RNA sequence: GUGGGAGAGGGUGGUGGAAUUCCCGGAGUAGCGGUGAAAUGCGCAGAUACCGGGAGGAACGCCGAUGGCGAAGGCAGCCACCUGGUCCACCCGUGACGCUGAGGCGCGAAAGCGUGGGGAGCAAACCGGAUUAGAUACCCGGGUAGUCCACGCCCUAAACG
RNA sequence: CCGAGGGUAGGGCCCGUGACUGGGGCGAAGUCGUAACAAGGUAGCUGUACCGGAAGGUGCGGCUGGACACC
RNA sequence: CGCGGGGUGGAGCAGCCCGGUAGCUCGUCGGGCUCAUAACCCGAAGGUCGUCGGUUCAAAUCCGGCCCCCGCAACCA
RNA sequence: GCGGGGGGAACCUGGGGAACUGAAACAUCUCAGUACCCAGAGGAGAGGAAAGAGAAAUCGACUCCCUGAGUAGCGGCGAGC
RNA sequence: CGUGGUUCGUGGAGCCAUGGGGGAAUCUGGGCGGACCACCGCCUAAGGCUAAGUACUCCGGGUGACCGAUAGCGCACCAGU
RNA sequence: GGCGAGCUAGCCCUGGCCAGGGUGAAGCUGGGGUGAGACCCAGUGGAGGCCCGAACCGGUGGGGGAUGCAAACCCCUCGGA
RNA sequence: UGCGAAUGCCGGCAUGAGUAACGAUAAAGAGGGUGAGAAUCCCUCUCGCCGUAAGCCCAAGGGUUCCUACGCAAUGGUCGUCAGCGUAGGGUUAGGCGGGACCUAAGGUGAAGCCGAAAGGCGUAGCCGAAGGGCAGCCGGUUAAUAUUCCGGCCCUUCCCGCAGGUGCGAUGGGGGGACGCUCUAGGCUAGGGGGACCGGAGCCAUGGACGAGCCCGGCCAGAAGCGCAGGGUGGGAGGUAGGCAAAUCCGCCUCCCAACAAGCUCUGCGUGGUGGGGAAGCCCGUACGGGUGACAACCCCCCGAAGCCAGGGAGCCAAGAAAAGCCUCUAAGCACAACCUGCGGGAACCCGUACCGCAAACCGACACAGGUGGGCGGGUGCAAGAGCACUCAGGCGCGCGGGAGAACCCUCGCCAAGGAACUCUGCAAGUUGGCCCCGUAACUUCGGGAGAAGGGGUGCUCCCUGGGGUGAUGAGCCCCGGGGAGCCGCAGUGAACAGGCUCUGGCGACUGUUUACCAAAAACACAGCUCUCUGCGAACUCGUAAGAGGAGGUAUAGGGAGCGACGCUUGCCCGGUGCCGGAAGGUCAAGGGGAGGGGUGCAAGCCCCGAACCGAAGCCCCGGUGAACGGCGGCCGUAACUAUAACGGUCCUAAGGUAGCGAAAUUCCUUGUCGGGUAAGUUCCGACCUGCACGAAAAGCGUAACGACCGGAGCGCUGUCUCGGCGAGGGACCCGGUGAAAUUGAACUGGCCGUGAAGAUGCGGCCUACCCGUGGCAGGACGAAAAGACCCCGUGGAGCUUUACUGC
RNA sequence: CACCUCGAUGUCGGCUCGUCGCAUCCUGGGGCUGAAGAAGGUCCCAAGGGUUGGGCUGUUCGCCCAUUAAAGCGGCACGCG
């Protein structure tokens, strides 16, 4: 049946993205977390 | 007036769709005077701000004139009448002379041949616009500004009117579509006659399509609700009301009036019951 | 046919005043209403009675008759438009072209009905006061539908001379 | 082939009959009230509409087969 | 079994609750009015207060039991 | 023309600011001006030279440590602070 | 007046702060010493800056009656994989 | 305090999809009817949250599955279309 | 700092067990090859399975999986020599395809502005944003692997510079256009398909017959200009001009003049077109693959015919159907040497994507998972049609364990004597019926329906005659729709596959719809419709601290809230309480005004503190209204000339005491009420009565045609539901080879009875029975597994919900 | 009553399959009889076997139809998911 992951590139990039995370406080300190947490990647893939 | 149908089907028993003899037009509008619209009824912050609205008919929003004083004087011929689906009434077009092309709300008894004109000069006649201060006590009158160079905010709506009772100092005395009676300052224009398309109240939707077509949601009651939805919801095995009843946001929807006591505009209201 | 005539004859659009009710303002005080007599009701939160203003609906006083019109039901303030029937004078035209009329079709007071309006006064139902053994009545205070308009139905009658 | 008729299926009409139900006729002296006949004590009748144990009452319009004093 | 109210002239209700006193309407009786009956007027009669114990000076009235009456409740199962 | 911007483990000041919990229930009270979120600051930050203390005719800016002291008080005069 | 801060929870409630209303004076002026008044004292508001002594540990070093690969950081190993 | 409407619910903007058959509304034309009508019939016409039924959307009943092919599936049947 | 327990934690290894399974029942068999090794790789043949797919193409998404060489440890549910696996090399080529140096849509962002303790929220213009608008490439060949990309052929677009000819040029500004729905649909085309006795072609005569007007294969593709057919769009001239926020000659508007038509002008489609290019069976080798000839290939007639094209076509309807740029046109500055327009010519023409999978073993589902995933194309025959169904092209596949046996049992399926619902909660299930044509078709009805009612007849093949249609000629041929006659065979002609069982009668809901993803599809929600109510417009209301927004670019025939729920006939009485609505008086009423009087302290002038009267809102009280507002609509006793019963009376209470209708009900306890119907027999069902525990009128009352995968009752038809089972098929189960799990598990050397024991003993007592160990089976027991019982209580545990609980906001 | 079981002892009825008790429904054997015969009554022995099909209701039960030699009652976690 349908299930919950429909990947589409767009989507992705433009919810987790790197512009939408510095658009936003919170996001700028998921960044900030990430980093801080030496994440290797600190945003998801999308190709 | 309003045809009715065989019974070919449920609901095409019941179904009433309008007399559109009077249209002179159809698939137009004049394309310089309209944009178009959109809405959910949700708003700027993404909420629904009043319940069930959606769906149905795509619509251009016909642009159409509220200010007939700054023609003042200028004549119109009746162009056309036409089919407005953003009112329930009915929009005429209407050359000036200048050339220049405007929709008016279309009133009762407006043929499409004839001459209209607005400012204290006017005749007093079916599309004219005047001054309320210059038109004749007791003549009917619909599309009437509430305040002077405002716009017409009054009895624009499908076989609406309104009436002058008499004078008052700066102020001319109207009874509107609602019965209220009210002050309206002499400056304000109106146009003389009753709106038209009064056979509008008749239609008989007929099916429950024809309401989502006009982008009407089913409606579902309080009864029908749980309690965290709605003060009457629960018990079931239906229920009477229990309580005084209510909106979904608590206010009581019998009797409770919610006009606000200190408006400045009560001076200028005499009425309504 | 011509020339005339009387008329609330019918349909439509207008419109006038008297009155009732309601509201606003004045002035003004202790009752007003109602009946057989009373009570309910209304009234110092200022009624009734008086004056001024406005709103609105409905019916048209004197004329008015023991009268006129219409086939009948029916029709009554005034104005106009459109329109029917009918009478008299002339003796002009056609030349029996007539009378009736099962069925058909149409009209049909009041109440009632549908859909919109409108709603002053009145008033089924209903409530109250009184009366009475009782009083689901007659009288009194209220009062909705209705009474009015448009459209569409109903098709009845002591529709009687 | 037609064909008495048998069979299957669905209509129409007519008689009979049926828990129960509706009124109706009729049957000396049961119960409630008084509608009507005299202005019958609210003149009556009436089409219709609502109401009411019951007769009836009320509304609207109509019929007369109803009307020597008082303002 | 349970909890609340009740049991008063012939009928329907007061009075109990706050101790001492039994009242209202209808009925029934006697008399009028009427030819007569009702309607109506004037008059009277009528109850031990379910019952059994107690308290008190005194109990329809306060308490207990019994006998009935009306009501409410009996749920998770 | 000079400057700002953004980052930094923790530490600092400011603007805002909880609930569990405790009170053997719970509202005042507590947890707690904590957690957190926001802005700014630096290598520190804040504070700082008396319209101060507060009983002495005394002390002499501010910060931090010991002590005063679980004292003075505060407190559904409760838990507690 | 309404609140916050203080140990102060409306208390006899001052002090400091201030959202709202009213609203002065310049030494013979003003604040304060716990409502208030008198006396006696203290102090000079409504401009600003100011090292050091203090906090902390991303970092470097020294030292452990600190661990020794199920311990010690999550990670002794190309682990925030 | 942040992260989520790539599932799902609603709306918004822009595209796409709906074999085939059936039944036969108004209207229009003609004819009849009438004083003029209403109306009647025929042809035409091609309406409809109209009918049968694929695609598509479903999920009615029953069997199967139940450490499954599957953390909702399969088969027969069935609703809309 | 000592471990045995914590359904402890981490790891390791056991049991179950060589057990269940090995993932669609579309199906395999042999021969040859390869290799150490082969059911499993390669090739051949035969068989079988998809074919509106299980074929082919595209978009997502995935990210080297593509091609080839060498490999088989692991991965692959067995094997593997094989692979999507390991190693390694190689492979993706564009001015025209997609997207960007274009446009705007929702939305987003956002100079200006606005608002917000901070972070931030909003917002005009603008900007961003696409599967929409605009926009120039068609056919073939080529590689192991890429191709509208490379190559061949034939076309085209922009920009730059030049030349010529033309012209008031000139834009971010004005105007036109772009530019639009849904049904139905004309005429002409093409895609595609069928047939030909005609054209071309290796070859074949088998097994009885056939040397044939035999049989089998094929009989096209792309193509500028010009042209032809079919269509789209489309008036021309002047005068006036005040409108289109300047300007206009443009557009608008008025007047006059000629066109009425595509006449012309113009654009597109098709066709034809120089030219370019393909080109079968078969046979031969020779292939993962394909390669020669056949060939110098032929290359044409007929017909069927789109849903596609002409395309802004046409019609009708109402619910009334994007924008902006490209494009044209108008003028402003400004420049008129410039600029623009047209044609020609040369030059210039960037970035990214391009492999491969793509209904799946490569995407989403931990898996090579029976699930899920948008667009396109999807051939042939026959059955009325069709994408349906059976077989079949091209093309693709036999589902990555196999071999045997032929028990129980299970699943999926076939058939059955007599009976025919006796089954059972229920005909659940299965069976019947079944398409098309024709006859025929009731109650009732809202006059449409009900209807496919019901019930029947027809259904193949042959020969004969015969009517109209399309296309062609008005002809034949080819197709289409028929009509009549006479015969043939079988058990049977919708001969296989796909395709209603029907009728009667109740409850509920008007109807189509909607719902609990994943135990409820319904009588629940919604629904047209009716009523109340709020709301005069900066509306009421909703979200937000606000700004702002929705409402609505709406205006009382509108918009919000509430209830009721098509339609019919109807919806009674009570306003005491509660709610709402109205009330300028009165009462109480907080801050504030007031300051009678009192107080502290000063020598005092004073400073400070209380503070009565009185004035002082909303609210509450009070007065009234109000029912499609919350709601509520009685008790006891008596009475008729048998009896019963009580039209009638008495009395007590209420704010008023339930009208109509309906009633043992989706409501009736007693209850299987009583009576009637149906049945041989009826706690259900249907019809009645009324003693309504405990109906009743918009939480509507009573009805109602039509409708329902709703729930009840009855009949006919028909049946393996049943009497009552039998037989048969296949996939399991069994046996053999390969691979090989699981929950559970204190340890076990694990019998029966009667007792006993914490009360239900393999484990204790007595007695009985009993050689050791397994296989296939059944489920009585291990108080069997599973899940720290969900019911029940407990806890001063939690959460959701309500209110005239408290206290806040 | 509250003794094992609330870290689970699945609950009515049906069906399947039984097995046991006898307080015997039938058949066998008997005593008494207010037993003429037949046919009953009541009691004693006796557990070997037998003990129907159907309508209604979820029902157990029960009512009813048609038969019967008879249409037995109980236990087995109201035997047996
Ligand atoms: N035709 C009958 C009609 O209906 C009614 O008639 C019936 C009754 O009203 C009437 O009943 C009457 C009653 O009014 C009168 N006041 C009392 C009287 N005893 C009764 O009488 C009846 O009862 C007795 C039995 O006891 C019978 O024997 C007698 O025949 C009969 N009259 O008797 C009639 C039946 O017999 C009306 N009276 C009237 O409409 C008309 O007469
Ligand atoms: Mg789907
Ligand atoms: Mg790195
Ligand atoms: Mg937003
Ligand atoms: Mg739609
Ligand atoms: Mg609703
Ligand atoms: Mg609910
Ligand atoms: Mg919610
Ligand atoms: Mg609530
Ligand atoms: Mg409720
Ligand atoms: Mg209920
Ligand atoms: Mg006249
Ligand atoms: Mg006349
Ligand atoms: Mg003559
Ligand atoms: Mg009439
Ligand atoms: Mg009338
Ligand atoms: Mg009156
Ligand atoms: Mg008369
Ligand atoms: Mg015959
Ligand atoms: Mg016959
Ligand atoms: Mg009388
Ligand atoms: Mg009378
Ligand atoms: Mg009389
Ligand atoms: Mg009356
Ligand atoms: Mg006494
Ligand atoms: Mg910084
Ligand atoms: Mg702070
Ligand atoms: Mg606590
Ligand atoms: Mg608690
Ligand atoms: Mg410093
Ligand atoms: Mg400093
Ligand atoms: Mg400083
Ligand atoms: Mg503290
Ligand atoms: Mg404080
Ligand atoms: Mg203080
Ligand atoms: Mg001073
Ligand atoms: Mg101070
Ligand atoms: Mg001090
Ligand atoms: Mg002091
Ligand atoms: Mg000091
Ligand atoms: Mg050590
Ligand atoms: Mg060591
Ligand atoms: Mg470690
Ligand atoms: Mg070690
Ligand atoms: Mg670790
Ligand atoms: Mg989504
Ligand atoms: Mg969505
Ligand atoms: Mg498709
Ligand atoms: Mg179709
Ligand atoms: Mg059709
Ligand atoms: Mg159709
Ligand atoms: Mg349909
Ligand atoms: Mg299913
Ligand atoms: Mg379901
Ligand atoms: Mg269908
Ligand atoms: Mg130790
Ligand atoms: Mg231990
Ligand atoms: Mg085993
Ligand atoms: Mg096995
Ligand atoms: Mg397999
Ligand atoms: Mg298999
Ligand atoms: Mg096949
Ligand atoms: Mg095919
Ligand atoms: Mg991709
Ligand atoms: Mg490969
Ligand atoms: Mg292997
Ligand atoms: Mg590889
Ligand atoms: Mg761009
Ligand atoms: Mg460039
Ligand atoms: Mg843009
Ligand atoms: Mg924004
Ligand atoms: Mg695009
Ligand atoms: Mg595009
Ligand atoms: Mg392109
Ligand atoms: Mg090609
Ligand atoms: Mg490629
Ligand atoms: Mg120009
Ligand atoms: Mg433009
Ligand atoms: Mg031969
Ligand atoms: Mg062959
Ligand atoms: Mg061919
Ligand atoms: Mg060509
Ligand atoms: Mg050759
Ligand atoms: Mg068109
Ligand atoms: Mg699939
Ligand atoms: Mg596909
Ligand atoms: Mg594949
Ligand atoms: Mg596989
Ligand atoms: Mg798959
Ligand atoms: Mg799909
Ligand atoms: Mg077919
Ligand atoms: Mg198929
Ligand atoms: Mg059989
Ligand atoms: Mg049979
Ligand atoms: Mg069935
Ligand atoms: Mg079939
Ligand atoms: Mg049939
Ligand atoms: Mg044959
Ligand atoms: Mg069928
Ligand atoms: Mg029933
Ligand atoms: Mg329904
Ligand atoms: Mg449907
Ligand atoms: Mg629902
Ligand atoms: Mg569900
Ligand atoms: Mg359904
Ligand atoms: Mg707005
Ligand atoms: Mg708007
Ligand atoms: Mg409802
Ligand atoms: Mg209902
Ligand atoms: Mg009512
Ligand atoms: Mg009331
Ligand atoms: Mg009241
Ligand atoms: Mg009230
Ligand atoms: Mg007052
Ligand atoms: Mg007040
Ligand atoms: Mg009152
Ligand atoms: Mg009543
Ligand atoms: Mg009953
Ligand atoms: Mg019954
Ligand atoms: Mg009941
Ligand atoms: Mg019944
Ligand atoms: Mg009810
Ligand atoms: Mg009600
Ligand atoms: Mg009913
Ligand atoms: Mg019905
Ligand atoms: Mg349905
Ligand atoms: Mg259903
Ligand atoms: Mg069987
Ligand atoms: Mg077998
Ligand atoms: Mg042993
Ligand atoms: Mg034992
Ligand atoms: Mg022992
Ligand atoms: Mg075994
Ligand atoms: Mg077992
Ligand atoms: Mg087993
Ligand atoms: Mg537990
Ligand atoms: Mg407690
Ligand atoms: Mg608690
Ligand atoms: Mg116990
Ligand atoms: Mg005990
Ligand atoms: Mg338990
Ligand atoms: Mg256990
Ligand atoms: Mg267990
Ligand atoms: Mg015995
Ligand atoms: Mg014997
Ligand atoms: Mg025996
Ligand atoms: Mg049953
Ligand atoms: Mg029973
Ligand atoms: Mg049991
Ligand atoms: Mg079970």
């Amino acid at each position: 049946m349908k299930r919950t992951w429909q990947p589409n590139r767009r989507k992705r990039a433009k919810t987790h993205g790197f512009r939408a995370r510095m658009r936003t406080p919170g996001g700028r300190k998921v960044l900030k977390r990430r980093r801080q947490k030496g994440r290797w990647r600190l945003t998801p893939a999308v190709r | 007036a309003v045809k009715k149908f065989k019974p070919y089907t449920p609901s095409r028993r019941f179904m009433t769709v309008a007399d559109f003899s009077e249209i002179t037009k159809t698939e137009p509008e004049k394309s310089l005077v309209k944009p178009l619209k959109k809405t959910g009824g949700r708003n700027n912050q993404g909420r629904i701000t009043v319940r069930f609205r959606g769906g149905g008919h795509k619509r251009l929003y016909r642009i159409i004139d509220f200010k007939r004083w700054d023609k003042v004087g200028i004549p119109a011929k009746v162009a056309a009448i036409e089919y407005d689906p953003n009112r329930s009434a009915r929009i005429a077009l209407l050359h000036y002379v200048d050339g220049e092309k405007r929709y008016i709300i279309a009133p009762d008894g407006l043929q499409v041949g004839q001459q209209v004109v607005a400012g204290p000069d006017a005749p007093i006649q079916v599309g004219n616009a005047l001054p309320l201060r210059f038109i004749p006590v007791g003549t009917v009158v619909h599309a009437v500004e509430l305040e002077p160079k405002k716009g017409a905010k009054l009895a624009r709506a499908a076989g609406t009117s309104a009436q002058i009772q008499g004078r008052e100092g700066d102020y001319v005395i109207l009874r509107l579509p609602s019965g209220e009676l009210r002050k309206v300052h002499g400056e304000c224009y109106a146009t003389v006659g009753a709106v038209g398309n009064a056979d509008h109240k008749n239609i008989v939707l007929g099916k429950a399509g024809r309401s989502r077509w006009l982008g009407r949601r089913p409606h579902v009651r309080g009864a029908a609700m749980n309690p965290v939805d709605h003060p009457h919801g629960g018990g079931e095995g239906r229920a009477p009301r229990g309580r005084p009843p209510a909106s979904p946001w608590g206010w009581q929807t019998k009797g409770l009036k919610t006009r606000k006591r200190r408006k400045p505009s009560s001076r200028f209201i005499i009425a309504r019951r």
